[PDB]
């Protein structure tokens, strides 16, 4: 039943008596359902210790992985480039998913197309799907260049990406000079920011390793920024503001902040702003090149360093106070530009916050888990922080990216307690966090499970969830966020102690019980 | 008017090569309500064109997605690369009631994460590893199903064989399924292939057991998957009829109750796309009658409710009368309230192979007008259902196209639409209010008198909210 | 610094011991390098390594749980001349790709820190008798950038040879993979030298080199060892420094221009090693 | 009904050369046969239709963005005998699969109905110089029911054998495949017979035959034919006609038992044609010993 006045939806509608009688009825009449005190049993066992070793030694299984696959970060890298297209040469489902992955976590719309390989293409190919493909993409969706990347059908049957473009230009199906740069981006290797690597590879090769006897290096006086698999719209943001505030001349190589953040003023853009053409034409030209997420743009150092013969910096992601530090000095010595009273005062604000907020932060232990240049940029700030960041884990990490971290970690006492995990997933990180109990994990939306479950073990074993990476679906608007330079440092922080002061005043709220310690100040 | 809607088309057209054309001009359609053989007007179920950025998934979504991730008793390992399973963990709201990770597994995503060696030496023996390994960290499950992404087919794994051993040295019921995402043309081809692996390796289970205690009025909610509850609020009124709900296929549905529904007496069909298939083989070899029924809305609520009673006897028809009693006044006040808000409204739709026609009653019921509709993957059968139900002169799409959709929204101007998440924010930008009619937009339920209140307050919200009077800077 | 190069050519006419000699003197010079077998027999390390069959990657693979359990301690060996050696393997018969087990190997050593910044070179000692996608995949992927053909002055070598080079051809538009030259494992046919010169010029490359045969090269595989270490004297060690200063200087790195199925029969004839035909009795009897 | 059979080898040894007078030696002893060249290297219909290069599927079908516009009559072709001929063509150097290569001449003549009962014999010529999925697409797809391995007396052509053996056996236990025999092309080496012999009897087969060499077999080549067409009454003619009654009658058919590349290495040291390695010199230079 419903009160017309006071509508309930599923929440608590199915709180209503009825409703749990019903229920109740159908559970034991049908389900055939494990006891109530076997399933506690079972639940019990698994917050164990020798649960954890029994879920450590799996070797084929995985449980909630905390990774995607290739071409998803193929679309996001295609995403950043003027009027262009993402295109999947593949199996359509592969875009239905990408598309609303993407959607659910910018809350904007997202385009993409697929060349709907089927069956019969499982066995001869799908040439015929990349000619009547991009004819039928670039005459109705008219974008100024298509990128094209892979699923793991046409990858495993091997369709030659090169060959099947250049036929349907030799047969007419799409201008000669239509520009189409193309990568192999199999989801079975890497993942999805392993995509993003090979797509934005593939398009500055395409229009710079033909013509490379054109380029002078430093002849153009900028500097490219090339920013990897990023999903927080403040952090292509605060590069630019940064690079100009300092007058910088830079050139931000695949750029998705305005067509992943177009007004909602009466008509619908399919594309906006992003990097041009002619910039990654230019791009050779440029002083140099600056990566901001090393760990997943190694093909593009090899194709940067070898062909551009660009002295490519060997600079971490740019989060927290030393590696931002790092950063702008190292922009300030290939540019020539000093470094600003503005930065220095904003560098100087961002010391004052870490200072006035330290005695809550101090010991505060954390599980954590992203992409690895994310994770290892959190990790850094949480030891400036003080703080310590006990379990690690970075799902698609590798064995250098460890040895590295765990090189940050050994340059600190703050790291001692520390230990990073490769491949693992939230099935293995929810042992840890049961075995040994931190006080806030730091991740996506996969994580709001692992701190239903604590709590089911008990108030006082709940670990909550701090929403920083991606995706975050659950929340609103977290997108528009920052997590590089000193603003995103800014706002970790602010994040940090706010959540370590909610959980506080929770378990101080009880009247003439835990509320001698509500204090009004902290 | 008929000519300005087949005007609107050939225009819209234009845009494309020959074959493209040709092809997407046989999807669209000028509603006749006379018409009872939709391919006189309509062809679907074809495959999509390349290019053109159709809003249709594929058979693993269908399959894993669809029919089987909801059953919550049981582990589904999205087999092959990691891309698949994650995309698809928890993005469908087919609630259930459990405790995951312990007894119920349906937020989780189980797979088993392809690396490029199990490409080259295929991945039969570490789906056997895999199984062991599943075995001992959820002695729990009551059974396993394996869904198979895009390379299993492709690399000639044997699934079946390893179901077939593993199934028989664990004596558990472990399901191979060949959803494999090239199948097919849409999420359809998915549902078929899920009904028949239920069929070969569930169904039977029980056909020689007699210790179900069956009664006249048992029956089964066939084709609900719970989205926001849906069948739950669908179940009570059954129930309240005088039935008996043995199973729910497959919103909060255990396999116990899909191994006991060969013993039901009639089956309810919900969605008839992605569930005939089982049910008309129940006919065949159980002798389970099924009908289709509709509990969007008061109007088709009381006529399905007393459609299903009439096929019991006089006490169940009774009951049935009681409970349309009981309600009246709560729908009558949720449209006393509402449809002031409402009346004239004009709604497009876009939905996938049910919903499409399925709601327009509810609209009605609001003095609400759908001026436009299509599916994603319905088949003939689907629109033959459909055309009656429209005006004439309405709009009819078959898989539309991203540039269609948009063309013809502009030119409508529908005062709502309904379509999916994909969709959402294009319109949103244009000014014109749009609900998610697959996932409710995270509310619901919306089946059943309870889920009317619901809906009716959900399209009132939208549709009037004061942002969109916001759209246009006043220095403009 | 690091040169990436790829040992193509047909099976059975010494390919594999010529890449060893090779890289033997390169080491012997000063060189640092690395050899990576990508021949499903791997046999492209034993001389190095004294060995009678090194493990593959393929093969450790297969029976772990994930590649990553492997350690590059075991997939690596050190032998004659610190030369490092690496054997892909392949799958097993009948089941996968060959080509893709290659790449699969090639991830793997990348990812492990396997190329270390000392390294001078990388040589890839792959199959080239049907130039397939899958075992074309090095060159696709710019895991190598110089390709150097082995073969002889016969004709399916020879066939090979304009196989691999159609290739490269293939991703040359898109790619910086090159044909360094053609290296003629002589098999003691007359004009032999003058054959393969021929076809150089008319795949628009070089015979950067001629070995000859020498028994020498027998003696020291009986002892599982290149010549260079067997016997640093002998005149045969001398061919294969040539071989090895010639490829250290090489700059002629191009897009080749296979011939025709004639064109190579033409050439095949104008040599003896193949006779015109006399079409008139095509079809006879008696 | 029919018997799909394959002949695999390695290259170079002459297997094209013995499939096709095999093949007509099934002819004019009045059987229905097709052979399906699965070989990039080595034409098997050549010399069935005098032919100096027979037109091949993948070719042709490039000459049509695909094969469903392709004409049974310009694929399957017939000559001596009346045998049917049809090549799958390699893979395009740098690109193609050799197994996708395969699936598709099947595929066309299955549904051209060339693949029907009236055909007595089915000979899948493919290249056994790489076991791979793609070359051992003939097994997989289940249409090579005997294999029949053309070897030599040498190291090469008998890891080979060995290498197809243990292909056969991966599918053994999935379908019907077997291992015929071992068909030996003389080399003219000494005892060669014996060791292929023993060699059969180790993988747990049997050597159907030895093919001579004689100079009738290459006279009969460059004029583009088979010695059964030829020359009837050769001495070599018997010769095949003998291997084909073997095969016609063959009621042989195992799952082999591959050997270790040490029981390998034994056989032929066992026969003198491999040196025996002095262990306490390995590793040892020329100035040490
Ligand atoms: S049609 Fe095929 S079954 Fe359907 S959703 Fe696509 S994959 Fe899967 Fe793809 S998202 Fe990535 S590229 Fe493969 S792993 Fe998966
Ligand atoms: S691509 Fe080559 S190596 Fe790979 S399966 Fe095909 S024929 Fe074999
Ligand atoms: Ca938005
Ligand atoms: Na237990």
């Amino acid at each position: 039943s419903q009160q017309v006045d006071k509508i309930k939806a599923s929440y608590p509608l199915f709180l209503d008596q009825d409703y749990k009688d019903m229920l109740a009825k159908k559970r034991d009449g049908f389900e055939e359902k494990y006891p109530q005190d076997k399933i506690d049993e079972v639940f019990q066992w698994t917050t164990t210790k020798e649960y954890q070793e029994l879920n450590f030694q799996r070797e084929a299984l995985t449980v909630n992985p905390a990774k995607a696959c290739q071409p998803l970060g193929a679309v996001l890298c295609a995403l950043g480039f003027e009027k262009t297209m993402p295109y999947v040469h593949g199996s359509q489902g592969c875009v239905a998913y990408f598309r609303s992955y993407f959607n659910r976590h910018f809350r904007e719309p997202v385009s993409c197309v697929s060349d709907s390989m089927t069956e019969d293409a499982a066995v001869f190919g799908g040439q015929q799907n990349m000619k009547d493909g991009l004819q039928n993409c670039k005459a109705t969706y008219k974008p100024d260049m298509i990128a094209v990347s892979t699923t793991c059908m046409a990858e495993v049957i091997g369709d030659d990406l090169n060959a099947f473009i250049n036929n349907s230009k030799k047969e007419g199906f799409i201008p000669d000079e239509f520009p189409v740069p193309f990568a192999h981006t199999p989801s079975f290797v890497g993942s999805h920011v392993t995509g993003w690597d090979n797509m934005f590879e593939g398009i500055a090769r395409y229009f710079t390793l033909k013509s490379m006897d054109d380029k002078v290096v430093g002849s153009n006086k900028k500097i490219n920024i090339v920013p990897g698999f990023e999903t927080y719209l403040g952090n292509f943001r605060v590069i630019k503001r940064m690079l100009s505030e300092m007058g910088v001349g830079y050139s931000l190589l695949s750029d998705p902040e305005e067509v992943l953040d177009t007004p909602a003023d009466g008509q619908f853009r399919m594309y906006a702003g992003g990097t041009t053409q002619e910039e990654m034409k230019d791009a050779p030209n440029a002083l140099n090149t600056v990566l901001l997420q090393p760990w997943h743009l190694e093909k593009t150092k090899k194709f940067v360093e070898g062909t551009w013969k660009h002295e490519v910096p060997k600079l971490n992601i740019p989060m927290g106070l030393d590696w931002t530090d790092e950063f702008l000095m190292k922009v300030s010595e290939i540019s020539g530009q000093p470094i600003p009273a503005s930065l220095t005062k904003e560098r100087g604000r961002l010391v004052d916050m870490m200072t006035d907020s330290h005695t809550w932060l101090h010991g505060k232990r954390f599980a954590l888990w992203g992409d690895p240049d994310f994770v290892m940029g959190l990790v850094k700030f949480l030891l400036e922080l003080g703080c310590e960041p006990v379990h690690i884990l970075c799902h698609n990490g590798n064995k250098r990216w460890k040895k590295a971290v765990d090189a940050i970690l050994a340059a600190s006492p703050y790291g001692k307690n520390a230990t990073v995990y490769i491949g693992k997933d939230l099935w293995h990180l929810r042992s840890l966090v049961f075995t040994d109990k931190p006080d806030f994990m730091i991740g996506n939306s996969y994580g709001k499970f692992i701190q239903r479950d604590t709590l089911h073990k008990g108030k006082e074993f709940e670990v909550p969830l701090i929403r920083i990476g991606f995706p975050i679906f659950d929340r609103h608007h977290l997108h528009r966020s920052t997590t590089l330079g000193y603003e995103g440092a800014m706002q970790i922080l602010t994040t940090l102690v706010n959540s370590i002061l909610e959980r506080l005043d929770e378990e101080t709220r009880g009247m003439q019980a835990t509320d001698y310690n509500h204090d009004l100040v902290r | 008017s008929r000519e300005e809607v087949e005007s609107l088309i050939q225009e819209v057209l234009e845009v494309y090569p020959e074959k493209a054309r040709k092809d997407r001009n046989k999807h669209l359609a000028v509603n006749d309500p006379a018409v009872t053989q939709s391919k006189k007007c309509i062809i679907s179920n074809k495959k999509s064109q390349p290019g053109l950025m159709t809003i249709r998934g594929c058979a693993y979504a269908g399959s894993k997605g669809v029919v089987w991730g909801p059953i919550k008793d049981m582990i589904h390992i999205s087999h092959g690369p990691v891309g698949c399973g994650q995309y698809s963990r928890a993005g469908r709201r087919n609630y259930y009631i459990g405790t995951t990770g312990v007894n119920a597994f349906v937020t989780m995503n189980f797979t088993s994460d392809f690396q490029e060696k199990d490409i080259v030496f295929g991945g039969d023996k570490k789906l056997a590893k895999l199984i062991d390994e599943v075995e001992t960290l959820f002695p729990l499950n009551k059974g396993i199903s394996v869904q198979s992404e895009c390379p299993i087919g492709l690399i000639g794994d044997d699934i079946e064989s390893v179901s077939k051993v593993k199934g028989a040295e664990l004596s558990k019921t472990i399901v191979p399924v060949r959803c494999e995402g090239f199948r097919g043309v849409s999420q359809s081809l998915g549902h078929h292939i899920a009904n028949d692996a239920v069929r070969d390796w569930v169904l039977g289970k029980r056909d020689e057991d007699t210790t179900f205690a069956s009664t006249p009025y048992d029956v089964a909610i066939i084709g609900d998957y719970n989205i926001g509850g849906d069948a739950w609020s669908s179940r009570i009124l059954l129930e309240e009829m005088g039935l008996r709900c043995v199973a729910q296929w497959s919103g909060d549905g255990s396999i116990s109750e899909i191994e006991l529904t060969p013993k039901v007496k009639l089956n309810l069909v919900h969605c008839y796309r992605s569930m005939n298939y089982i049910s008309r083989h129940m006919e065949e070899k159980y002798g389970i009658p099924w009908m289709e029924y509709n509990f969007f809305g008061p109007t088709k609520t009381i006529e399905s409710l007393r459609a299903i009673a009439a096929k019991f006897d006089e006490s169940i028809q009774k009951k049935c009368e009681e409970v349309i009693a009981k309600y009246k006044p709560e729908w009558e006040a949720v449209v006393a309230k509402y449809r002031p808000r409402l009346e004239g409204k004009r709604v497009m739709l876009y939905i996938g192979g049910l919903r499409p026609r399925h709601v327009i009653g509810a609209y009605e019921d609001l003095g609400m007008e759908v001026v436009g509709t299509g599916y994603e993957f319905a088949h003939n059968d689907d629109y033959d259902r459909t055309m009656k139900e429209m005006g004439d002169s309405t709009l009819l799409y078959d898989d539309v196209t991203g540039y269609e959709f948009e063309e013809f929204v502009k030119r409508i101007k529908p005062d709502l639409i309904g379509s999916g998440i994909k969709e959402k924010f294009i319109f949103q930008k244009m000014g014109i209010p749009f609900r998610e009619m697959h996932s409710w937009d995270y509310s619901g339920p919306y089946h059943g008198f309870d889920g009317f209140a619901i809906f009716a307050r959900d399209m009132d919200m939208t549709l009037n909210n004061p942002c969109w009077k916001k759209l246009q800077a006043p220095w403009e | 610094a690091m040169r990436q190069c790829a040992i193509y050519g047909k099976g059975g006419i010494g390919k594999s011991t010529t890449t060893q000699n090779l890289v033997a003197a390169l080491a012997e010079m000063g060189k640092k390098v690395m050899i990576v077998g990508c021949d499903p027999k791997a046999d492209s390390t034993r001389l190095i390594l004294h060995s009678k069959a090194q493990n593959t990657i393929m093969e450790m693979a297969a029976e772990a749980g994930t590649v990553e359990d492997l350690e590059l301690e075991d997939v690596l060996k050190a032998g004659y001349g610190g030369v490092k050696c690496v054997e892909s393997g392949g799958p097993e018969p009948g089941v996968g790709c060959a080509g893709r087990g290659v790449i699969t190997a090639i991830n793997f050593l990348e990812e492990e820190g396997a190329y270390e910044d000392d390294l001078d070179f990388v040589f890839y000692d792959v199959l080239g008798d049907v130039v397939c996608g899958g075992f074309a995949m090095p060159i696709r992927e710019n895991k190598a950038q110089e390709i150097y053909i082995v073969c002889s002055g016969e004709m399916m070598a020879m066939y090979a040879a304009n196989n691999i080079s159609k290739g490269i051809v293939k991703y040359a538009n898109s790619g910086s993979v090159r044909l360094g030259g053609l290296i003629c494992n002589s098999r003691n046919t007359d004009r032999e030298d003058e054959l393969i010169i021929a076809l150089a010029n008319k795949l628009g490359t070089q015979m950067i080199h001629f070995v000859p045969r020498d028994n020498v090269v027998q003696r020291a595989e009986i002892r599982r060892m290149t010549v260079i270490e067997y016997d640093p004297k002998a005149k045969q060690a001398d061919e294969y420094r040539a071989l090895a200063r010639k490829v250290v200087d090489n700059k002629l790195l191009v897009i080749p221009n296979p011939i025709t199925m004639d064109e190579l029969e033409e050439l095949l004839m104008e040599f003896g090693i193949m006779e015109v035909e006399d079409e008139s009795i095509v079809g006879k009897t008696a």
